[PDB]
This record gives C-alpha cells, structure tokens and sequence, in this order.
DNA sequence: ATCGAGAATCCCGGTGCCGAGGCCGCTCAATTGGTCGTAGACAGCTCTAGCACCGCTTAAACGCACGTACGCGCTGTCCCCCGCGTTTTAACCGCCAAGGGGATTACTCCCTAGTCTCCAGGCACGTGTCAGATATATACATCCGAT
DNA sequence: ATCGGATGTATATATCTGACACGTGCCTGGAGACTAGGGAGTAATCCCCTTGGCGGTTAAAACGCGGGGGACAGCGCGTACGTGCGTTTAAGCGGTGCTAGAGCTGTCTACGACCAATTGAGCGGCCTCGGCACCGGGATTCTCGAT
C-alpha cells in the first residue's frame, strides 16, 4: 500500500536535519572548477592552496544560507510559504545587496 | 652588579593568565600610538580574559547539554548565538562549521489539531 | 557598641530605634553607632545598613525611592531623609478635651485627617490616663528644632496641586507624594510677570521675615505651613479657617508633626491680621473672634463709611476690637451708590465696574456672596456722528499714533524730576506737533477726531483734563504689580458688598466729623452739632478733596510734609448719567458689544459721552450708562440734569442718525463734584507730583491717627479695591498696636 | 626533515589554562581553538583600532588605560560592559599594589 | 525687587 | 556540462532546507547561480589582487579571509 | 491712572516686563 | 459648489512631489532639542549642548527614519499593499539587523 | 513634558513624504517615535561616552559625527 | 629656484598626515604624489557632475543638494558613498510605479 | 589684542579643481565643507587600506605601489582604471623632471 | 470523531583509531634595571558661547466630520513543484609523478627617516558686491467634476 | 468619453542684502640640501605542496511520473485614515543677561623608549591512548492512513 507522508513531512523533518547538522553541502570539485573559473578572468594560471578552497566555500554558503534566511522572512511577510525570485530581489534590495 | 632580584613575570603580578608581554608587543607593533602608556595592556588582558571565560563558559554548559565532553565549533555556534549580547558583538562574524541555530517560522510548524 | 548618639549636644540619655527594620535591630541595646534624627529619634546601625547596603533586603525599597525622589525633588535622597520620609512613625494628638495628649501611632499605620480629625487615645482602661511619651514636651523646648536634621516636608498639601511647577522640597512638600474660582492665584508660578497680591511659595515676604526672623536661615517649615493655609481658605473662603481645620491637613512623620502643629497657630493669626485670610464679607461673632484676646483691649473711631472705612471696620470688629463708625451722610457706601429702581437692572451712580479680577478682594467677596460678575469683551467700534463707524484702518493707524505718543513721554520723563514736571496734554500736544512737522505726514480732520477719542479716554481714567496731570508721574502706580485678569461689570452693584461689610457694625450716620484732637491720652472727636466721641486710636477715610479743603481740624496740625503731598495730588472727578428706554434701539448696529464709542467733533467737547455701556449684559433690558470727563466737567456745572440729558439724547440721535431713538423714560446725572463730604471721584497726580504722595497721605502719626482711602493706596489708586485694601492695611496696623 | 623550521605564536594554551579555570575537566577541539585564536585577534584589533582613533582625536600620542576603558565602553554591550570593567580595574588595582 | 511683592506683605 | 550550474538542483535545495525555506519555485535555481556567482566574482576579484600584491602567483587562504573581512563578512577558522 | 480703563485701554509708554526666575522651578 | 475637495492621494502624491522635492529640516527645533536633551539625562546629569550637534543629531533622525520609510514601502509594496503597517517596520528592522 | 511625544504625527507624516511614503496607518505613530527613541538612545549614549573622556561638560558636533561614524552612519557636513 | 612641485594638490600636507596617523613606521617618497592624484581624480568628477547637475538647477554657486544627486546618480559614486549620509541632501525623486495614479 | 590658532582645510584646493573643470560656476559654503569632510573620508579609507595591506606583507613602508593595489581594491571599476591610470601619470610625470 | 503498519529516530555495546592531550629540548622574546626628553596632568585666566528669560506673531499643531477605498477573508481553479522509484554518472578516494612556486637565508645597496634653516602659501581677517530669496504680478498644465 | 472652474504651478521683474569671492598681512610648515642605518629588492636554493593522471566504487544527481495544495484573481464588506475647515497654541523670533566652561598658554613633573645583559617559557618534534564515530542491534515515537 504505497503512500508518501506528505508535501511537508520530508520538508519539516528535513529541515530538521539539515539546520541540526554541520558540514558543507556543495561537492568540492565543481565548486572548486567554479572558483578557478571565475578565477582565470582576472589573472591567468592561479593556484589555490586547497583550504582557501573550503574558506569561499564556507562564506558563500553562509551569504546564501543568510539570504534564504531573510528571502524566507520576505515571502512570509506575504502571506506565502514558497520562494519567488522577486522575493531575492527585494531581500537583496532591502538589505543593500542591489547596487 | 645582579640583575636577578627575584626574576618575576608579569601576568602573576596582576593575577592573571594572558600575556602581557606578547599583547603589549602586538600593542606597540601595529601603528596604535607613538607612545604606549604604563598598564595599559594589564586592563586590555583582564578585558579578554573575561570575553573568553564567557564564551567558554558557554560552550562548556552547552557542551555538558549536548553529551559531549569536548568543544567542537558547533558549541561555539549555539554557544554565542543564545546571549543576546555576544551575539550583538558578533553579529557580523561568521564561525566556519558553525551551522544555523535552530529556528522554524511559525507558519511552517504544521495546523494540526 | 555604644549607648550614646552621634550628635553633639543630643539629651538623649537612652536612644532606641524606631526602625527595628532589620531582624538585627538594636532596640534599646548596644549598637556601632546610633543614627539621630531629633532628640526623640534615632535609629540604630544595623537598621541603617538594612536599607544603604545593597546586599540587605531593606535596599530595594531605598533604591526606589531614591528614584522617586529624584525624577521630583532637589534635595539629596539621604538615609536620613529616607527615614524622615518614609519610615518615622507618626504622632497624633487625642481629641479630648480634658486630655490632648500626644500619641504615637504604631508603624504600620498611615497617619490620615480624618483619622486626626476624631482620634482619641487607644484608637485601634482609661488609655487617655496613660502618661503622655516625654518625648513630646521636649518639642517645645527652643533648641529642639535646632537639632532637627532635615526640615518637615508636608504630604498631600491642600496646596500641592497649585504648585505642580515647583520642586516640591523647595516649597516644603515631599517629592514622593502624588474647581478652585479661577481668580484665586495666590501663588506666583515660574517665570511670571508681576501680579497683584501674589506670593512666593519658596520665599518669605518682608513682613514675614520681620516677624519671623527665625526662618531666615531654614523658611521650609513656615513656607509649607503658610502655603497651606492659603490653599484652605481658597478652597473655602465662606467660614473662618482656624487651627482645628488645619491640624488634619498637617500630615509628616515623625515627633516634628507636633511642631508644625504647634506653629500653625501663630502664622494662621498673622495671615489673619494682615488680611490674607478670614477676610472679605466673612462674618464673626462673639466667641468667633479671629484673633486671640490679647488684642482685644483698645479701641477705634473709623471716620467715614465708605469702602476703605467699612473695610477697616469689619477686619477690627472680626478681630475683636472695639470699633466705631462716624459717617457724615444719611448713608453709607460713599462713592459706591447704586440705583435699583431701573426695571430689572442695578445702576451704579458710582463705582461699578472691577478692574482686574484676578487675586482681587472683590472677586473673593463674590465668590463668599455667590455673586457673579460680567466679563466685558473687547469690541468698542468708534462711531462718528453721525452714523458713520469708524474704518478699521483707520482706527489702527491712529491707535498706533496715540500709543506711540504716549511711548515718546514715557522716553521724555526718564531724565526730568517733579522739578520739571509738564503736564501731560501738554506733553502729547507737542510730541504730536513736532512729529507732523518732522514728518510731513498730515491727518485727516477724522484721523485728528479719532485722537481726541483716546486723549479723552485718558481723561476719564486720571478724572482730569490732561493739561492738569503729570506727564512724568501719570501712570506711577505701574511700577508695582496691578491685578491681571478680566475687567468686569459688578452687575448686582457694590452696595452688596458694601451692605455685607457694613452688617453689624457700630455705625453712626449723619456724623459729620469736624474736629479731631490726639494732644491727650486718648483721641477726641467731635462732630459739627457739637457731640463727643473718644477711643484710643483713630481711623481717618475721608475723601482727598475733603483733606484739601481742610473740614476736619486736627490738633497738632497735620504735618508741613503731609499737606504738601495732599495738595500734590489731584481730587479726580467724572459724573455718570444713566437713561432708561423702551427698547434695545442700539442692538442692530452695536450687534451685543458690552459698549461703544463716540468720536469728538472737536477737542473742546471730547469728554462729552465718549462711551456709552450697555447696562444688561442678558441683552434683555434696556439701559444706557455714560460718563462725563475732562473740560466737559465743567461745561456741565451750570446745567440742570434735565439740559444734560437733552445733550446726551441729542448725541445719541447723532450717533444712531439713520435711525429713530426713542425718548429716555427714566434717568439720572450724578452730582459728586458738589456732594459736600465727597466732591470728586477719584485722584490723580497732578503736575510736580510723585506716586510717593500716596505712602505719606498713608502714614500714621504717632501710631495714633491713621489714614485710609483710595488716596492713600500707592498701589492701587482710586479703586473700591484699593481703597478696601487701606483699610486692611490699616487694621493690621491698628491690631499689631 | 632535518632543518630549522619557523617560530610561531598563538593564544591556544592561554585559551586552554581559561578553559582549565572554567571547567576544569573538558575538553576542547582543534579547529574550535583556531576560532578562539581568531576571535582574540579580532577583538584585539577592534579596540585596538578604537584605541588609536580614540587617542587621535583628543590631540593625544599615548594609549592608557582610560582610554581602553572608553573603547571597551563603546564596544562591549552594556552588561558585557560592566564586567570588564570591574575586571579591568580590579587588574589594574591589583597589578598596582605590588 | 519691589515690583512683584506682594502689598500687605511689605508694609514693613 | 552546467559551465557554472555546478550548484546542482538539489545543492541549492540543502542550502535552502539549512536555512529553513519549506517550498521552493522553479526559477529560484538560476537566479541563486546568479546571486552566488556576483558574490564570487567581488570576493575573489578583491581577493586576487591580495594575491597580486604580494607578486605571488597562489591564492593562500589568509586571501581570502582578509578580503572577507574588509567586505564585512568575517569568517574564523582559517587564520 | 491706566489701570482705570476698560474700554479701549491705551498701551504706550510701559515699562519693561518684569520676569520672576526662581531656582524652585521644576 | 461645496465639493472641489481631491481624491485621498492627490494631496498625497503631490505632496510626495514636495517634500521629495525640497531639502529643509521639518522636525521643529525645540521639541526636538528638548528631547535630546531629556534622552541624554538619562546617561549623565547636567548637560550642556553645541546648537550644531542639535541639529547633527537632526540630520541623523531624518537619514535613518526616511530610509527606514524606503525600505519598509517596498516591504508593504511587496505585499501588493500601498499602505505600510507596523509589521513592515518590524520586517525592515529585522532585514537590517536590528534586533 | 512628554519630549518624545513632541516629534508630532504631521511630522512623522511628512518624513514619510519625503520617503514616498503615501498612506500611514494607525499604530506607526508609536512604533515611530520608539524607534526613533532606541536610535538617539544608542547615538547619544555613545556621544556622551565620547564626551566623557575628554572630561568636558559640554558635547560638541565633532562628538556626534565621529559617534555616527562609528556607527556605520557617517554624516558630512560637520567636519570630520 | 623655489618653483619645485608646480604639480596639483598639496603633496606636502598630505605628506605630513601620511606620516602622523601612525600608518606605518616610515613612507616612500612616491606614495603622497600618488594619493593626491587619486584624490584629484576623484574631486574633480564629483564637481563635474555637480557642475552640469548644477547648471541644470540654473544656478551658478553648488549647493549641497547638487553634490547629493550628483553622487546618487551616478553607479559608482553611489557605491562608493553609499552608507554616507550628506546633511541637506535629500533624495533624489524617487517613486514607485504602483503610486503613480493611472486611469482612461 | 591676541588673536586665535586655525586650522587647515581644503577649500582652497577643492576651489581650484572647480576653476579647472567649470572655471565661470561657483561654490556655496556647506558645499565646500562637505566637499572638505569627503576627502577627509576618503583619505583615511585608503591610508587605513595601506596599513591593513602593508600589516600583512611583514613591510613597514608605505610606497606608491600599495596605494595602487588599494585604490584598487576600494574604487569600483571605471574610475579605479582612470584614477590608477592618473597615479602612474603622476608617479611618471613626478620622477621624469 | 480515534486506533494500528511502519518507518524514522533514539538508546546501549564493542572497536578502532586517530586526533586531543601531554612531555622533552630549546631559541628569544619577555624581563629587569636603569636613563631622559617630553607629553601631559595641572593651575589659572578669558571671554565667548551656551543657557536662561520675557513678550509678540503666528505657522503649525490640534481636533471634528466624512466618505471611500484599502485591507482582508472567502472561493474557486489551475500547475508547478514535492515526492518517490530507476538509471547513470560523475564525484569521491588511493596512489602514483613532476615540478613550479612558496618559504628561507643570505647579499648588497639604495632610500627614506632625521636636522636645520629659509621663505612664501595658505590662512586669519576686513570688504562689498551679484545670486538668490522674496514678493508680485502673470499666463500655462493638469485635476476634477459634470456632461 | 470632452469642457470648464480652478488651481496649484511654471515664468519675467525688481529689490535688498548678505555670503562669497577677494585683497592685505603674516608665520610656520613645506621644502631643500645633506647623512645613515636598515628595509627591502634581488639571487639562488630547498623541498613541499599544488597540480595531474588513472583506475575502482558508488552516493548523488538526473529524470520520469503521480498528484495536491499553494498562488492568485475575484469579490464583498468593514473601518480608518486622508481632506478640509474652525480653534488653539506654543514654536519661532528677537532681543536681553549671566556666567560655566572651552580653549589658551604656561609650569613642572612623573614616565616611556634605548640599550643591554639574563633566562625560562611557549613552541615544535614526538609519542599515546580514550572519546567520538560507527556500525550493529533494538525499543520508542510519531505520522499517516484507516476507523
Ligand atoms: C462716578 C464714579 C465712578 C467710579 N467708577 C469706579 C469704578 O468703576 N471702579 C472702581 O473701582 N471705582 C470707581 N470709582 C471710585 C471708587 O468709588 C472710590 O475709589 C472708592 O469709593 C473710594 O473709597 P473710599 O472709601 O476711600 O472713600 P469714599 O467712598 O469716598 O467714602 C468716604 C466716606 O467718608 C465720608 N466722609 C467724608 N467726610 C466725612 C466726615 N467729615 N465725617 C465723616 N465721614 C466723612 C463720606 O461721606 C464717605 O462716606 C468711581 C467713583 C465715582 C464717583
Ligand atoms: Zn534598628
Ligand atoms: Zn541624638
Ligand atoms: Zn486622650
């Protein structure tokens, strides 16, 4: 008799789960083809030690997570219980982020 | 002809356990004023002395309240993030491997009966 | 421990505490230090440290009331004072006559005036035959108030919510406590301009410091008992205010309670005796006497009954003095004398109108006679004859003008003495003169009639044509605060007030005083038909015309000094006429003003009718009243009444021109330049004259002979009230013999 | 492997023999020491720098104590404060008396 | 300041 | 494959879950590789010139933490 | 004097306002 | 005859164009002073205050509540509302960390 | 008496016209005048912590510019 | 000859409050020649801007509402002085399109 | 009789970089205090990025090149490119005399 | 309305292993002890600028009516996103290779503090205009009914 | 959906008045010409720590497929606040007075750099085991679909 627990069940418990814990989330290969890629318009053939790697990893989770964090305040302060982009846009705006 | 005299320290002479000698350095080091007073980096290690006794008192109650018997920096996540006053000085410092404190907005918490 | 108090000089033998606040309390044991109080009251170390050490449970409850005492007072929240304040027990005297003793209450309760108004000893054996604390005899002794620490501060004073702008221990209240007629404004507030009969809550006045020199260094207690009896004649102004209704109202801690009490007598007779209080139309009787018997031996003959004098008879006679009245006419009230045959209105031929209500005698006497006055607005249009009303423009430009005159007078006299006095029509004429010519601006005929309007405004207020005033001295009496507030119509009239005075009293009419002689051991008076009057002291209120004609003769002889400052002054004079009608005919174009201007058609003829008043202010009545002033005073003095109410209802057609104006049906024209025992109205400083004429008229001679009256008020010149308040200064004067 | 390395410097047994004052038997992680170290050194430039613009502005050429009290008292909030300063001149009266 | 006084106070 | 979209769907939905976000729409992906990849070019376009400065030719990790710091968003934990 | 009139009162030539200040004041 | 009155918004848009428009400072000087000065008691006793400072702190109160106002009407405008409302404050104040 | 309650509810209307702000509801006036009270509270509170160590009576305007400054708040125009 | 600088900026001046606000121990000689004509730069497009936004205002002396709208309009002055509040600045005409009143 | 210290400013400077630009179009006075306190601001954000930057090189000495690499770090973009390039037309333009 | 699969989550138990903690040499930065110009507490004046006070006009604040429009709750309707099986697929991990570049230590040397005097640049200080606010009268731009 | 009061707002023109651009004087900080120790460019090397590749597994990502609930447009109904007019009312002004304290300048002095020998103290190398993971098994709790 299969039956999923509900829109909400693996959101709330999951939610549960990934505030309880602590590690970080996006995997460090394509992260760190990212910042190498993003590295090579200003200079050309860097080199990163790889805790300098952890360290963009660790504040741009942390700047996204805090942007969730008030993205989610905005879209309740809606009467809505769901993201939109122009919910980002007013955090960015509202905070100072759009320049 | 001794320059001996019973060779003390410092910290001891005020009665603490901060350098006074490696502050006061880092003091005179850094460009603060051409000139660096008497004792005054004997007030600035009583002053840190305090904020990290709090901040490992903290962390040390909710070390026992999460059943461990070791400081991780999660313990200093929730450990700051629970004053109200220490948060307010930290509030822009970001602490690696910290993770979020645990807060649900009210309309998440489910409508049940 | 010790046994002993800290306070040099302290006779207490066997300090105990009064606290017992914390659960170490001394008692009547040893203690690290007793802390004092008075000699009566102490408080031991361990109850002190209860309360000022923050680690004692008593400290709470002094912190708080640290805070309270500074978001209100401007003293220092001591321990002491916090004791003084909040922790002394109180003490209450037993009601009982044949006991009075002084009781403590026990600490818990809250000393209230009902609860002092009918406490008798045991209040929760014969407890009033337990002896009395000793400590209370002990407040009687001179030295027991010097070694008081801290002043008392008065809780809930009737007088507290008069005085929210002042820190309460600056007028002897405690910071943490916490429909009067709206004329009585005894106390000056902050930053107040001057005004009549008002005193400092925080400052003693002259006198009281004079008569009582011993709050020079500390006035707290005396202020806040002194503003408390204020407070409750205010707020009861109908009945004598004694000791027994103030006592209940006296509510502080602690044995210095008893000394307040004990105080409260000897300020209430001196307020009075100098008629701030238990005055006015008050009434009292045998057994009512205001002031105790040891001023009852002597006596009085007040000469004349009019307001000053019917003002000194009734303070005397409340006081408890012998008094007796020589009035010359068939009746009393001198230039108060209303008519009371017009339908439906009172018509004074005399004094009528209330100039400043605010803190006035008369607005008081109301008050006691439920009487109420009318409120003059401010409208008077100036109306031409005939018909025209005056441009608003146009009477602001020459308001300005006149004002404006008056300005540069005001700047001429700065530098002159009585030596190079001018008279002040004439002073204005040249200003104005000079001022065309400087300017070659030029008036219109109208523009010059408007002017004259004012110049004879100014004439109705001095009593004289302008030329006869003194320039520098003219409006002297400013220099002191005059009383603020509504001008008012006394619409019942002032022979109520002066009946009310009158009731009672010693009076004998038809007495016309002619010789007064204080050469013996007590002064003879005797009148024109030759009968003898004989009393310790004497009262002269007669007018100042009747000084400068010199109908009484006095033996000695008035002083050289005395008749130069009577003869400096002038004998005013205005007359009224008042007309009666069929109806309001004035009401479409005068549109409900209290009154109304006339304009002068020429400078000669300016004090003929400039203003006419509309006797009923319920609009329901119709009586017209005006008054004749200045050079046509005299124009008038050949005319029988019936050619001058010619003149008026020919001035009237005038001024109501486009309109019919229906004949007078009643009216009358007042005579008071050749009343024989008044003619005039009231004085003025003639040229060469000073302000200090009136305080030489004033003064006694040899504490014998006494003078009141309008003249002799340099305050408050030719007023019903300023002539009231002579004769209560003179009472004061009379009594403190 | 046989060669001088580089002195260093740190906070770590300083924020070891607190955590011995406080409780005395826990312990503490490697990477949470490094965030101690790094919290000390932020502090310290904090009042530090507040130290240096609070002496430039009162035409000043000398750091005393006074003025690490007013830069503590701009800093810490409030109670945090309070107790740093009853530490501090208890340190400074302390040190004093010998 | 005898122009605030008040007049049966100062009668000396 | 995604040049930059690394970030994959569900990266971007356990960074949103950690931050407490029930619901998420669907043009929230792209616009979060927006967001994340300005953040990246500021922070690493200042902290390069660290790198430069030094005439160096390896970003270190006391880089990047300095220029975190001067954009006011402190991190511990690396020095 | 000034102080006798109601209707139409003249203002010129006054002296300066007089302003008590007490300490007392709150 | 008796109507001419504007829409509730005309006044307000066109007033939105004025003070928009000018620059002066429109909190009135003595109630103003008189706080500062009552707010500062509190701290120390027995003050004393430079006239410039009164109105430095002037220009901060305006900098501060007006771009408080901008950011709390894109909060209610974000709720498709024109009128702001007390939970807007408090949404903006939390977005800047104010709490 | 009552100094906050002098910032008047036209004043709050009108620096919410200078924001763009058009219609205001009821309870703003109050939250406004509390906000602005925690802001001069902090503002003023660490003037006075400037002023204090100087050891002078009187607060200048250079106090509070530099007290805005450090605030992130800086304000020109006062010097400094 | 005296005439040694005839540059811009005072390199002097800047010099001395390079070296007395204890920066580092000792300045190179380059160092305040470079910062003042960094400052230069910076000077003279803000005055520029307030020069033609000052010209549209039809004046002629700059008040401060001109160097408020002439930094708030550009990008990168904005950016660059965007938590600086000016004293009698204002705003620049800001409004948002859901108040503008629409209709037939 | 004695007169009263002083104190620099700017206005002199700022004054003549406006005759430079639009030479005939003059300045209000707050203006030109708040021009003052701009620079006075500006100054110490980059003299404050050459000791955070020279704080960390273990060097002691505040040449040009650390004002370069500052400047551009706090300048956004186009007027760091023309404000470095006026640095090295200074810096070029000083030792070429 | 209240009760069972059952699935996720929490409670002990051996294991291991490795990172936390401790111990032994050991360079060097603290330490101690004198000097020394000087920054700065400290006293005193001064005068000036902040505070206090009082009267007058009045713009601004206050308060009553009123109406409509803005907030907000209910209703329906769609769809986009949540949830879960199925494939794949590329990230993670271990180890092996190579060297380019960071850290070190030394070498040499130019360069920027430091001194003393010399002078004009800017800065205090009168000064008198030409730019702007302020009326003041005057013709457009758009709002708001009423048609 | 057009037209007209009306009405707030843009457009010359004087007008005083005063704030700013400017000329006089001065004095001290910019500068100019030296020296000197040291900070730092510059070379070379040590090695290590970043990069690169390659194979083996596989947790995670991608993707297809239900389906329902969450966004959102309409819509009716209340209320509260914007608009405008009579009342007040205290803020601004504008002068007047008083002196408390910022600021100046001088006095005298206790105190931080300069060296300079002396040493244990914190730090790196190098052990060593106990607490956290970590499976591994097992009873609790909560949810979700039933009554
Ligand atoms: C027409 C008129 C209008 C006035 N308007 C006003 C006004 O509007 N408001 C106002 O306040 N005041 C007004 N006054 C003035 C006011 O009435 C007087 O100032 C006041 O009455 C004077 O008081 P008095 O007691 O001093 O003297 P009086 O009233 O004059 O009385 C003196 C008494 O002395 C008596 N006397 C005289 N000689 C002898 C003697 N030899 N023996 C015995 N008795 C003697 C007289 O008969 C009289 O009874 C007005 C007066 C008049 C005449
Ligand atoms: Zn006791
Ligand atoms: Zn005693
Ligand atoms: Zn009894």
């Amino acid at each position: 008799k299969p039956h999923r627990y509900r829109p909400g069940t693996v959101a709330l418990r999951e939610i549960r789960r990934y505030q309880k814990s602590t590690e970080l989330l996006i995997r460090k290969l394509p992260f760190q083809r990212l910042v190498r890629e993003i590295a090579q318009d200003f200079k050309t053939d860097l080199r990163f030690q790889s805790s300098a790697v952890m360290a963009l990893q660790e504040a741009s989770e942390a700047y996204l997570v805090a942007l969730f964090e008030d993205t989610n305040l905005c879209a309740i302060h809606a009467k809505r219980v769901t993201i939109m982009p122009k919910d980002i846009q007013l955090a960015r705006r509202i905070r100072g982020e759009r320049a | 002809g001794k320059t001996r005299a019973k060779a003390k320290t410092r910290s001891s002479r005020a009665g603490l356990q901060f350098p006074v000698g490696r502050v006061h350095r880092l003091l005179r080091k850094g460009n603060y004023a051409e000139r660096v007073g008497a004792g005054a980096p004997v007030y600035l290690a009583a002053v840190l002395e305090y904020l990290t006794a709090e901040i490992l008192e903290l962390a040390g109650n909710a070390a026992r309240d999460n059943k461990k018997t070791r400081i991780i920096p999660r313990h200093l996540q929730l450990a700051v993030r629970n004053d109200e006053e220490l948060n307010k000085l930290l509030g822009r410092v970001t602490i690696a491997q910290g993770g979020v404190l645990p807060n649900i907005q009210s309309v998440l918490l489910p409508k049940k009966t | 421990g010790s046994r002993k108090c800290e306070k040099a000089g302290c006779t207490a033998t066997c300090p105990v505490c009064f606290a017992s606040a914390s659960e170490r309390c001394a008692k009547n044991g040893y203690t690290s230090r007793w802390y004092h109080l008075s000699c009566g009251e102490h408080f031991c170390n361990e109850c002190f440290d209860h309360y000022y050490r923050s680690h004692k449970d008593g400290y709470d409850k002094y912190t708080t009331w640290k805070k309270i005492w500074t978001s209100n007072g401007k003293t220092e929240p001591s321990p002491k004072a916090f004791m003084a304040d909040q922790q002394l027990p109180y003490w209450v005297q037993c009601t009982k006559p044949e006991c009075r003793k002084w009781r403590q209450l026990t600490k818990e309760i809250q000393l209230t005036p009902q609860i002092a108004k009918t406490y008798r000893c045991g209040m929760k054996s014969d407890h009033c035959s337990l002896p009395e604390d000793l400590r209370v005899l002990e407040v009687s002794n001179h030295w027991w108030y010097s070694m008081l620490i801290l002043p008392p501060l008065l809780k809930d004073s009737v007088a507290a919510p008069l005085l929210s702008a002042y820190y309460p221990d600056c007028v002897g209240m405690s910071p943490s406590c916490t429909g009067m007629n709206r004329y009585f404004q005894p106390f000056y507030q902050p930053n107040e301009c001057g005004k009549a009969l008002c005193v400092r809550p925080d400052v003693m006045e002259l006198d009281e410091l004079y008569e009582f020199p011993e709050y020079s260094r500390d006035p707290t207690m005396y202020l806040a008992l002194r503003n408390l009896i204020l407070a409750l004649w205010y707020t009861n102004c109908k009945e004598a205010l004694t000791p027994q209704k103030c006592i209940p109202h006296i509510i502080v801690r602690g044995l210095v309670r008893i000394r307040c009490v004990q105080e409260v007598e000897r300020i209430l007779y001196f307020m009075t005796r100098k008629g701030l209080i238990n005055t006015g139309v008050l009434s009292v009787g045998a057994d009512q006497y205001l002031l105790p018997k040891d001023y009852h031996n002597k006596s009085v003959i007040i000469i004349g009954a009019g307001p000053a004098g019917l003002a000194a008879a009734r303070q005397l006679h409340n006081f408890g003095i012998k008094v007796t009245v020589l009035e010359a006419k068939d009746r009393i009230g001198g230039r108060v004398w209303d008519d009371k045959s017009f339908k439906g209105v009172t018509v004074g031929r005399g004094a009528q109108i209330v100039n400043g209500c605010i803190n006035n005698p008369v607005a008081l006497m109301c008050e006691q006679l439920g009487i109420s006055m009318h409120k003059f607005g401010e409208r008077c249009d100036l109306i031409q004859e005939g018909g025209r009303i005056t441009d608003p423009t146009i009477d602001k430009r020459m308001d300005f003008h006149f004002n404006a005159l008056l300005d540069v007078v005001s700047e001429w006299r700065k530098d002159k003495t009585q030596l190079q006095d001018v008279p002040l029509g004439e002073k204005i004429e040249e200003i104005y003169k000079a001022f065309i010519k400087e300017s070659g601006i030029q008036f219109s005929e109208l523009e010059g009639q408007v002017l004259q309007f004012h110049l004879s405004n100014l004439e109705y207020a001095c009593g004289s044509n302008l030329h006869q005033v003194s320039a520098r001295s003219w409006d002297h009496n400013e220099f002191f605060a005059q009383f603020a507030g509504d001008h008012t119509l006394l619409t019942p009239g002032y022979s109520v007030i002066i009946e009310k005075l009158a009731e009672g009293l010693d009076i004998q009419l038809k007495s016309p005083v002619q010789c007064i002689d204080y050469s013996g051991d007590e002064v003879q008076v005797t009148t024109t038909d030759g009968t003898g009057y004989s009393a310790q002291k004497v009262l002269v209120t007669v007018p100042l015309a009747l000084l400068q004609k010199g109908a009484i003769q006095f033996n000695p002889p008035l002083s050289e000094k005395k008749m130069k400052a009577i003869n400096s002054l002038g004998a005013g004079i205005i007359e009224k006429i008042a007309l009666q009608f069929p109806y309001r005919f004035w009401d479409s174009k005068v549109q409900g003003a209290d009154f109304f201007g006339h304009v002068p058609p020429s400078a000669s003829k300016r004090g003929l009718f400039a203003v006419f008043y509309d006797m009923d202010p319920q609009k329901k009545h119709s009586v017209l009243m005006s008054v004749i002033a200045g050079e046509a005073v005299a124009s008038v003095r050949t005319l029988d009444d019936k050619q001058v109410l010619q003149q008026c209802m020919a001035t009237l057609r005038e001024l109501f021109k486009e309109q019919e104006v229906p004949d007078p049906t009643k009216y009358f024209v007042t005579r008071w330049s050749t009343d024989p025992w008044i003619q005039m109205a009231y004085s003025f400083v003639k040229t060469g004259g000073s302000g200090e004429a009136y305080d030489i008229i004033a003064e006694d001679i040899q504490g014998t002979v006494f003078f009141a009256g309008e003249a002799t008020n340099r305050h408050f010149p030719q007023t019903v009230t300023g002539a009231y308040l002579s004769g209560v200064r003179e009472a004061s004067k009379i009594a403190a013999f | 492997k046989k060669r001088r390395k580089t002195r260093k410097e740190s906070y770590a047994i300083y924020v070891y023999k607190v955590l011995k004052q406080v409780h005395p038997d826990t312990g503490i992680s490697s990477k949470a020491m490094s965030i101690m170290n790094s919290f000390v050194n932020d502090v310290f430039e904090r009042i530090a720098g507040e130290a240096s613009r609070l002496a430039h502005y009162n035409k000043r050429s000398t750091i005393t104590s006074r003025e690490i009290q007013t830069a503590v008292r701009l800093l810490l909030p409030g109670e945090l404060a309070k107790h740093a300063v009853s530490e501090g001149t208890k340190a400074v009266t302390k040190y004093t008396s010998a | 300041d005898p122009h605030f006084h008040h007049f049966l106070l100062s009668q000396t | 494959r995604d040049n930059i979209q690394g970030i994959t769907k569900p990266a971007i939905r356990r960074l949103a879950r950690r931050g407490g976000v029930k619901r998420i729409s669907g043009l929230i992906y792209e616009e979060t590789r927006g967001v994340l990849k300005v953040f990246l070019e500021n922070v690493i376009r200042d902290a390069v010139t660290y790198t430069e400065h030094a005439k160096r030719k390896t970003v270190t990790a006391m880089d990047v933490v300095y220029a975190l710091k001067r954009q006011g968003r402190t991190l511990y934990g690396f020095g | 004097a000034r102080t006798m009139q109601t209707a139409r009162k003249s203002t010129g030539g006054k002296a300066p306002r007089k302003q008590l200040a007490t300490k007392a004041a709150r």
